[PDB]
């Protein structure tokens, strides 16, 4: 089931408790007037980082899927994404890149937009958070094939020495694994 | 009220000319022909006037104020005056 | 009382418990293996960010501090610097950039480095990272003047939207308050 | 009377059917399967880059207005801003570059950009939108004086031959106004 | 039937209509003096950017189109071209490039800027424009082979959030879809 | 104590202005009802009024002083006056 | 009309000199063989001299005008006479 | 036997006296203020370059190997690496990339970066620090192959002339050897 | 008395003997392959990189100083210097900017590179160092003025954490000290 | 020796206060408490005080000095006295 | 020529001293040790001296002037002097 | 007497003799059929490097100076530069920039070229170059004044060691020199 | 036989004569200030720029080739090269790059830059360069391959007209030369 505005709502008072305990387990004082209002919008913040729960592809897969008889490579790059590391609950930032060989069927930018908030906007690991796009678009579309590149810079790595480190991974399905020249336009395409 | 300040920026021979403060003399600011206002994001009223200091000068000259100093300072260039 | 390494054990299970309260919270599964020891790594990184409520100026004032009777501005730029915002949780980052016309007295690199990881390294403003630094530096070196300019990027405003957009806070005492010259001579050395 | 949610409900139907209306004038046909939601996704669009007419900056100036008791220059720069030209109905698109002198009350960056936000998304005029921001923060701040500076690229041009060229505008108040000395700093510290 | 001037001038009175209801629906004044003359601003504005439908390649077609005897790849890349959303009625900006293997007949620049004009001032969707200029160069010199690709930026999407996000789309015939080395060629002739 | 400084910054129809230093006399800071501090950063005091600086110099010819000259300095107007 | 204002800008030891404003005495704009004229974009007229300022101070005392104040702005070096 | 903190602390009398010793035999004054302490610091600095001497990659095997059964691969890439050269004992500083495929088994970037911590500082060789660094990442994830590309700057080299010169080693295995591929992707990947 | 070359060779053994001694209380073995010749080659490239102790600017006075009458100011920037930091024996480099305004007589590049060279050549503190280029400079020219300006990155706090962070001091004696317009057409023509 | 100039830096209200060149007179600036130096790099000595210029103007005047004028240049504020 | 007018740059206890233009009384100048030049680039030529202008002040009291007003422009410090 | 035509018919055997015992003197082989014809291609270009003096700024001074009665700062920059070190007799490179407020009188492009090679094709010293070129074109338009600006690198020092460093000179005439804000205004033209 | 330091000074008379002849024969006075030490100067430069012929491989052969058992591509970019056309005596600037698959033995930097020393620093033509670099290598390490690529300006060429055309050579050896990978992956890795 997934997450509803009615269990934040209801969890909005725990969560911002658990703050208000941290703040006091590191020394700090909840009751300054700059640590007042804290432990509230330090709960808001982290559900907003994490409202990806309350979401499915479905409620994005019928709306925008428009057939422009398209069989050809596309390409949207450069897509803004941040998300949250599932072992020390620091955000990961970077970019996506996705590319996809249409059996027809193509994606409207909006939709692909949400398949990328919806994964990101989770306690995540870069890894899995590729493969659930790529096959997000891949049942969205039932295309020949499609690619899914992710470049991103861990905010737990970097508060630890860095910021210019930054880790990459792909993952090729359908023509985009099989067909080496297919993974390599696609990186051409996006390497610029 | 002995003392006067007036002043104008980048030319010279040509106004506005600044002729006094919040707190100036309404009689003088009215016989220079000053109107009054309060530039937006500045936190004071001002008197101003359309000629050019030489003129402002002059009229002062006849209600009894003389210049003491004159000096420059970024792009204003301002005037010290003296009655009695 | 600055915050001692007991504390930190003391406190630790509280944090790792505050931590599992929000995994619930957020819809998500403490026991998934790889939320397991979350709860502990978060607590630990939390510790870690917060690292300078266990410091005082003191502990960096007497140590390195030569005299080499040097009494013309010297700076020390792109100092990158990691921060926690203080309302939401949320880390923003940057850079500070340090200037100061020492009366004889002279600071260290590592003393510098020290004193900026002291300031930030806890909830902060970034307009009180930036006077703290600047006065820190000043009792450290009775000096005639010193510039403390920092440019950073919010991460909890940047995961709503903005990643580009930076703030940049300045203190200038001094000199470096009284003359415009040393003033625009500081800020031409730093802005290259 | 600002804008009310009603409103758009009501007027949703209105617009739609000027946009069909306006297909049809271009020649086009309404029933293509790809324009057949375009009425509707047309005026929605609209309404959305007009959205800050249903606001004010009341909504906004109570909220968040910390006192640090600063009195130094903070600068938010690189704010990206999207209008529309209230001559063509095209859009402009650029950056915010924003400065104030706070007389002991600041901003908080949330607050700043819903200012930016009410009076960008309305049918504009680029120097008009430079005032709006200054005046507001003004309001919003009683600081000693602020600057906004605003660079843009008008697609209502460009989209006549022009995507390089820009055109930027400015208002500065109080301090920013008077001392060239603080105006100087200011587009020291922006034009990076 | 191609679009007339005579259409134009009929249908401008209507458009302008429109947009005049449009101003209204919104919330704005059609009266105030910086929207008076809008109506028909507008209309014109939005009749330049659909002037493509009252053309045809054949217009272009015979013209110029010399014989050098020319047998090896011609290409002509970043050519601007502006285009409209047909979903959002936004517009969607970028560049072109184009490829071909001539058999013998060559492309003047000024026809081929044409052939690129004519498609993209109209209501359109990334992927049919690519595939008109692709077919249009192919008709137009039965040449070995052809290719196209464009990379834009969407503004539908850009103004809800992504300028930097673009989308790239191709189309490749003949030679250049049937041999990936001279398709390779061509991408890194043009990816400079 | 026959000389006397005063100034202000930026626009001269408001203050504030700056009319003594740590050596200042006690009285005539009182009389002009002067605040005193030290700017942080600052390695002296300086005794300061909201006034602009007409008023300041009225103030100061009831006690004797006159204005001998007047100059700019970067975004300072100064006044250095005399007494006897 | 008992003040004047000239100015040279730059250098001292070399013209032009401004000696007058657009209501400035044609008499003694004439005695001092100034030259009238608006430069392009400005919205005001100007009697200049080409002669070095010394020389223009020299002339006006002869018409019974003495130096009240001399300060430099920006590049413009300014005299302040007054006659009676 | 790795070296232990008990041996830093009998050692670094031995290493103080020896630097006291070269200040001497350098024409220099041992006793001036700025070298008093000269000895231990050196000493200490050299400690800590060669501080992986004290390690080995079983203290970090066992830890974070988490199995998100991914099977595609995964680049860390412009990782900050700084070493001796065992030849001058001066340093040579770059950066290291690192790619693998993963056969089930992901390393954390946790334990990459202590990996490549260990091996770098030390007395060092470019080549065999890149082999070490690959052939660490084998034995600790059983992976269908892995990449190591390091380029660095050689002060030993640049202080005698260069500070642009860089030397470029890799070791490919598995995969990464066998297919030209795998190994072009990751190359493209990081050369970025 | 400067060093002379047969103190070094006097001393060659002394320091190779030292830096055998340092290979063993680091946990390595002085017999390896690697490091059989390595107290030599250290021992050498430590008296390289203060050869400067063994020159004077008297050696370099006389020489090259031609009078072409000039009297304007004359710059050299971004001039490589590598030094040693005196307190850990690493290394801090970066670039030298020099200008002075000649009273007649000008400055050879040969012996300015000298002069630079004399002194980075030594266990140094920023400070002194650009001091003593600046007061060798003044006397072997008696200028109107003269300004030198360093920017560097330590080592020693480099591989600590910082390879982009830099010192940057300055030493303005004559006009460059007392005319601000000097300084500041110093600082412009240097700072491109 | 009539005329004297004195002059300080950025602040009115703090000194130093340049009193003298190489050439001052020796007494005077033993009067004042002046030290003498050149610094690094100027082909010039000079004698400075650790006084306000406030304080420098009050003591010149017991030694029968009147300041004639005040002026900025740069960030430097300077007077200029005249005795007998 | 009862008008003077001499300057000095960046510091004022350190020379030189423009003392004249070209149309300078050349016995003055003469008196005051003064050389003539031209600078390259520059259409006049001036009259300058050594001297520290304090110096130049007192030979030119002696001569019968005395300094009206004195002002600071860019970098130049400025005298204007009146005799009779 | 200007060097004619003549002179270098009858001097390139001298020229040639030179070079020919120039290669010998080597070590080198003047027979080799790659050194055949050097000695005569040395001595031709070593002519050409120094054509420079068979010229006058006469031979230019009338021809082209149209009157377009122009009377504010005119900018040319970026004026590429080759000349010889007189010292060493290797060249040294790099840009003029050349800036004139004109006194009715403006210079063609033509012309300045012209000057610039005059000057700068002779064996030099880079502030006679800079001199001689200012009053060249002082001489040529009787403007109220003129400023030059070079900056070059010298192989002569590049060839030991330094192609990045660069000597900056200039000449300041007339306004030029005694405005500030002229001067300033002209280095902010040209150092873009 | 290699040229021998004796030569040098049994021939500087002969070169400086030569030069002392050359400087009159282009119109110039050998007496002037500024050119009497000329023919010294010059002479000596034209030996420092030809010093590669008094060196063999041999004097750097047996030195330091270290057997780390490395079986991998190492490469050496970015090395800064100057020559000396052999056509007109005007040098020809640059930089090499090397790549070599060892078979056991590496070459040291230090050997490396002595091998591109000895045969730059001669009277040159491009594409020998790069060969005689190629096969120095070759010899020096009996490697599996090694490939070498030099880009160079033509000062001969510039001063003529430049500065920005490039002359690129390359030498393959060995599997450099047979293996279509092995030549891709090196350009690859250097052309960054
Ligand atoms: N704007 C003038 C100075 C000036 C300002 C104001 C009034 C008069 C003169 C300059 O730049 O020199
Ligand atoms: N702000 C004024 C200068 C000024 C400062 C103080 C008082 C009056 C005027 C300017 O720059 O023109
Ligand atoms: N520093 C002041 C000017 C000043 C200098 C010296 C003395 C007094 C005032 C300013 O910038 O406005
Ligand atoms: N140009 C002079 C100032 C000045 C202006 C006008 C007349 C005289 C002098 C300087 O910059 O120092
Ligand atoms: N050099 C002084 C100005 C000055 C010029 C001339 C004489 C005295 C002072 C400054 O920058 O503050
Ligand atoms: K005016
Ligand atoms: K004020
Ligand atoms: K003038
Ligand atoms: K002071
Ligand atoms: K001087
Ligand atoms: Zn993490
Ligand atoms: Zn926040
Ligand atoms: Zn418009
Ligand atoms: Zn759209
Ligand atoms: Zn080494
Ligand atoms: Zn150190
Ligand atoms: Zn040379
Ligand atoms: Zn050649």
């Amino acid at each position: 089931r997934p997450r509803s505005e009615e269990d934040n709502e209801l969890n909005l008072p725990n969560l911002a408790a658990a703050y208000s305990s941290i703040l006091r387990s590191l020394g700090e004082d909840p009751q300054r007037q700059g640590l007042l209002k804290t432990p509230w919008r330090a709960a808001t913040a982290m559900q907003f980082f994490t409202k990806g729960y309350q979401e499915t592809i479905s409620d994005v897969l019928n709306d925008a899927i428009f057939d422009e008889d398209h069989d050809e490579m596309v390409i949207v790059k450069d897509i803004d994404m941040f998300s949250m590391c599932e072992h020390h609950l620091v955000p990961f930032v970077g970019r996506v890149h996705i590319g996809y060989l249409p059996n027809k069927q193509v994606l409207g930018l909006s939709k692909l937009a949400r398949i990328v908030e919806i994964y990101s906007r989770r306690l995540q690991v870069q890894e899995r958070l590729t493969k659930q796009i790529a096959v997000a678009i891949t049942e969205a579309l039932q295309p020949a094939g499609v690619g899914v590149v992710i470049e991103a810079t861990h905010m737990c790595m970097v508060m630890r020495g860095k910021m210019n480190s930054k880790t990459v991974t792909s993952t090729m399905l359908g023509v985009f694994r099989e067909d080496p020249k297919t993974r390599e336009e696609f990186l051409t395409l996006i390497r610029s | 009220m002995p003392y006067l300040l007036i002043s104008t920026q980048i030319r010279m021979e040509v106004g506005p000319t600044m002729v006094g403060d919040e707190h100036s003399d309404p009689e003088l600011m009215q016989q220079l022909g000053a109107s009054k206002r309060r530039v937006l994001g500045n936190n004071f009223y001002e008197y101003y006037v359309n000629d050019p200091p030489r003129i402002v000068l002059d009229k002062l000259e006849c209600r009894g104020f003389r210049v003491l100093s004159m000096t420059g300072v970024g792009q204003t260039l301002v005037w010290c005056l003296h009655k009695e």
